[PDB]
RNA sequence: UUACGGCGGCCACAGCGGCAGGGAAACGCCCGGUCCCAUUCCGAACCCGGAAGCUAAGCCUGCCAGCGCCGAUGAUACUGCCCCUCCGGGUGGAAAAGUAGGACACCGCCGAACA
RNA sequence: UGCCUCCUAAAAUGUAACGGAGGCGCCCAAAGGUUCCCUCAACCUGGACGGCAAUCAGGUGGCGAGUGUAAAUGCACAAG
RNA sequence: GUUGCGUGGUUCACCGCGGAGGUAGAGCUACUGGAUGGCCGAUGGGUUACUGACGUCAGCCAAACUCCGA
């Protein structure tokens, strides 16, 4: 199978970056969700497991930018950047996912650094 | 006539510190060789694998998935 | 667009659901992969494998080999550890189906006394190993401007479930069994 | 890495004896593969000692 | 008997004390030797004990040994001081606890298998009993 | 049919069992179908007495203070010197229970030639049901070619018995000499 | 509230395997290689652009103790301190193995459909 | 005869004997630093030369491989 | 060990609580080795009553064995 590949390779690789990078109440963590249609986002604080912020490519805002995906990444990269800043955060860690750094998640989180968090 | 006789020093190993005990910041806690305890919440490993502390507070012994942990409680 | 991928899925991508008595379109077999290697193990002496083992798959397959290591010393045949032992060409996509194309078509009858190939060599999924004689059959490289000659064993990967089902997925292909 | 290393693989005519003929992509140089024998033209693609006293007697 | 292979040739001396725990019933046999006490058996002293069990019953029946000496004793040279290092390995045995049964047996004959694993005990350097199954 | 007058044990640890012991009396429990386990003393004597004479699964009536109870008897534990009863593991029916019970294997029969007969296995383990219809199981010898070894499998096995441990285990075999 | 997606706690009472069933959004396979990027060869993987095809697989839910795991009670081994000449006894702790049985996990936060 | 690992050593540490077994007087300019990615051995089935075992392909496989070098403690989250 | 000056219950004993172990014992189809009797038989030996690897059903052993564990 690849599809089942596919799931135990990449969270084996998320479980790889995952022993080093925690993220904590004053400055959580935004782990990216990539799908072949949609990304999802949320800030997490790995110490009682709790989403503070959250933001999505599914809700009717990100539904309606017109482009490509990486146009899409971009309009859910501000959502999340202005709804942590409505929380109280202004610097955070950045989870992977265990996909690559680059494409998608590399202009999520390029266009959340220009919006105001500071990693 | 034998050829044996030789052995080496005593390394002192073991654990320096035990549950419940209050730590100052930079103490020995577990001397080993290898990983027997891992290190886990304000624990920090060493070069030759000697878990000192890096906080003060008490230390605490736990479970972390299989692996045994040395943890301090500030 | 080539020839054998289009007739693939206009007749027999069709006729193995009659064969076969599938409840969905998802799991009707398709070849997969079709790796080739020569397997040179005369390259532990002389070291000579680049100019003669490398030059001809790339001419044979279409892309350029990759250089296969041993994995663990064996002194009965004067061998070590990462030395340089195999040649593998790995054909995916529409270089698959050009290749099973122009074997089929117009090299495999060009073996010496060719009477056939044989329908018990699979491995018991579906995935079906033979192996060819020298330089010679290919037309892309020439008898001329070789070294030493050379066979290959090519293996053909599908996503049948077991034997029979990869037979009828070659036969309709234009493997000839016997 | 599939960029200038792979040798060059155009598209090919290729001609038989018998007549047949089809279009694939090779590396031949020209696009002039010409075979002598093919799928169709060759065959198996297409089709005791008491019996010889009797024919000596 | 002699093991044809041990790990560590020079060995401390098995300790004898505690009863035994696994071999206590008889389980092959019909009938079998029950130690009473400790001592080393050797290797020589099962030799001679069951040769005096196949030459008084002579033929029929099965003769089980599930006592093992793998347990190797050793010996300085004769005419030598103290401590010189640990000697050479002498003899073998096995570590023989009360409770433990030593040889079994299976023979038609009540009376002539009961004596003779006596001519048996009698070559052993313990005091042993016969008992049954059940 | 076998009435066995217990009595519930007062106190329970090491000591109190060797006072038990040298007082004629043997210590036991009494569990199973998800009741909490009494501690409970079987007389001894007496109870040696229907093992020797019923087989170890003897369905016992205990008697424990008037109230009346069935009972089998799971295990037992030898001591290996005194060869005495030190604790039996009784076990609760309720008047028809498939338990898992192990029964004896008799042998039956002579061989003609040279032939020696070696039997393996004193027990198979049967299940079946209270008051006990099962005993030993006779099996017939005559004493075929020594090709020929006798298994679970073709064995002689009553109405509401059925063989539960594995139809492989050799349990009668023969052999030359 | 749920035959639903994520992120953690926890690391087999939670695993393995077998038998059935599920597609609203979602996860997925899946159609392609012009663009960032990629293969010690290969758009398989990684990355990108798509929405024709389908729940076969993954994933999700239900049901079985076959294998694996958990597991007392009571007894025993061993043992502290005494009594005592050994043997054993008094008193305070008390396993491993096996048995009865347990078990096809449980809980926290966010999102989606609900309500 | 100094150093290093184990057992003796009696479940913290330490512990003698001309008691039981073994290593060291180096090696590596990558076998260091960092960032990312991967899972091994053994067994089974199919394959030109090719054999028990070279390279290929597919199943099975949770650590039995591996660690520059002796042993112990570690390491599959990998320190491979 | 004594004695001079400082410190003053910090020492020690018992009870309750928080903790690390791998001895005793036991176990080994949980590993590395040893090894008993069946069963199956790759190989080896002259077409086979001799050898019996690996497997499996029972019963075992260990200072430098440990899934456990006072
Ligand atoms: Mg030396
Ligand atoms: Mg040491
Ligand atoms: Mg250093
Ligand atoms: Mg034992
Ligand atoms: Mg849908
Ligand atoms: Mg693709
Ligand atoms: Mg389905
Ligand atoms: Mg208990
Ligand atoms: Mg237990
Ligand atoms: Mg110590
Ligand atoms: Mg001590
Ligand atoms: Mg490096
Ligand atoms: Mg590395
Ligand atoms: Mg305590
Ligand atoms: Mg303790
Ligand atoms: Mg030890
Ligand atoms: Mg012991
Ligand atoms: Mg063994
Ligand atoms: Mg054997
Ligand atoms: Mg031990
Ligand atoms: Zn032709």
């Amino acid at each position: 199978s690849v599809s089942a590949t596919r799931r135990i390779s990449r969270l084996r690789r998320h479980t790889r970056l995952r022993k080093k990078l925690s993220g904590t109440a004053e400055r959580p963590r935004l782990v990216v969700h990539r799908s072949a249609r949609h990304i999802h986002v949320q800030l997490v604080n790995d110490l009682n497991g709790t989403t503070v912020a959250a933001a999505s490519s599914i809700e009717a805002d990100v539904r309606g930018v017109p482009g490509d995906k990486k146009a899409r990444s971009v309009r859910v990269g501000q959502l999340i950047a202005e709804r942590a800043k409505a929380a109280g955060i202004d610097t955070v860690v950045f989870d992977r996912g265990g996909y690559t750094y680059g494409g998608r998640i590399a202009a999520l989180a390029d266009a959340a650094r220009e919006n105001g968090l500071s990693f | 006539s034998s050829r044996n006789g030789r052995d080496s020093a005593a390394q002192r190993l073991g654990v320096k510190r035990y549950g419940g005990q209050v730590v100052k910041a930079g103490e020995i806690l577990v001397r080993q060789r290898g990983t027997k305890f891992h290190p886990g919440v304000n624990v920090g490993r060493g070069g030759d694998d000697t878990l000192f502390a890096k906080t003060a507070g008490a230390v605490e012994f736990g479970i972390k998935r299989g692996r045994k942990t040395v943890s301090i409680v500030g | 667009q080539p020839r054998l991928k289009e007739r693939y899925r206009s007749e027999i991508r069709d006729a193995l659901r009659k064969q076969f008595g599938y409840g969905n379109v998802m799991q009707i077999p398709t070849v997969t992969k079709v790796v080739v290697n020569m397997g040179v193990g005369e390259a532990a002496r002389d070291a000579k494998l680049i100019n003669g083992a490398v030059n001809d798959l790339a001419l044979i397959t279409g892309q350029k080999p990759e250089v296969r290591r041993a994995r663990k010393s064996i002194a009965q045949f004067k061998l070590r550890e990462g030395m340089p032992v195999g040649v593998r060409v790995t054909l995916r996509g529409d270089r698959m189906w050009e290749f099973l194309d122009r074997l089929t078509s117009i090299a495999l009858p060009r073996i010496r006394d060719f009477r056939g190939l044989s329908p018990k060599q699979f491995d018991g999924v579906g995935n079906y190993t033979f192996g060819l004689a020298e330089q010679a059959v290919f037309h892309e490289v020439d008898v001329d401007k070789i070294d030493r000659v050379r066979g290959m064993d090519i293996n053909v990967v599908t996503s049948a479930a077991t034997d029979d089902e990869g037979r009828a997925l070659l036969r309709a292909l234009g493997f000839p069994f016997k | 890495m599939k960029s200038d290393i792979h040798p060059a693989y155009e598209e090919t005519t290729v001609v038989c004896g018998c007549g047949n003929t089809f279009q694939t992509r090779s590396t031949k140089p020209g696009g002039r593969i010409v075979v002598e024998v093919c799928s169709q033209c060759h065959p198996f693609y297409t089709g005791g000692r008491v019996a010889r006293f009797e024919k000596r007697y | 008997l002699i093991p044809r292979k041990v790990k560590h040739r020079k060995q401390h001396h098995p300790r004898q004390r505690g009863i035994a725990s696994g071999g206590t019933t008889v389980n092959f046999g019909d009938y079998g030797i029950q130690a009473l006490e400790h001592a080393y058996v050797t290797n020589r002293q099962i030799e001679s004990a069951r040769i005096a069990i196949n030459r008084h019953i002579k033929r029929g029946g099965k003769v089980w040994i599930n006592i093992f000496p793998d347990r190797p004793l050793t010996k300085k040279p004769a005419e030598t001081r103290m401590g010189s290092g640990k000697g050479s390995p002498e003899w073998w045995v096995a570590n023989v606890k009360p409770g433990r049964v030593l040889f079994e047996l299976s023979y038609p004959n009540e009376g002539v298998a009961r004596a003779a694993l006596t001519r048996a005990i009698h070559k052993l350097p313990i005091k042993a009993r016969i008992i049954t199954r059940e | 049919s076998n009435q066995l007058r217990v009595t519930v044990r007062t106190e329970t640890g090491k000591g109190a069992s060797r006072r038990a012991r040298r007082a004629g009396k043997i210590p036991a429990v009494l569990y199973g179908h998800g009741a909490e386990p009494q501690h409970l003393e079987l007389p001894g004597h007496d109870y040696a007495a229907v093992l020797r004479h019923s087989g170890t699964n003897a369905v016992l009536t205990l008697d424990i203070a008037g109230k009346e109870q069935l009972a089998l008897t799971k295990a037992l534990h030898i001591h290996p010197i005194r060869r005495t009863i030190q604790h039996a593991d009784l076990l609760v029916v309720r008047r028809g229970e498939k338990v898992v019970v192990e029964v004896s294997v008799v042998v039956e029969g002579q061989a003609g030639p040279d032939t020696l007969v070696t039997q393996e296995t004193n027990s198979i383990e049967i299940e079946a049901e209270a008051l006990s219809i099962p005993e030993q199981l006779t099996v017939s010898i005559e004493g075929a070619e020594p090709g020929t070894q006798l298994t679970a499998g073709q064995i002689a096995l009553p109405a509401g018995v059925s063989l539960i441990s594995d139809p492989d285990l050799l349990v009668v075999n023969v052999v030359k000499a």
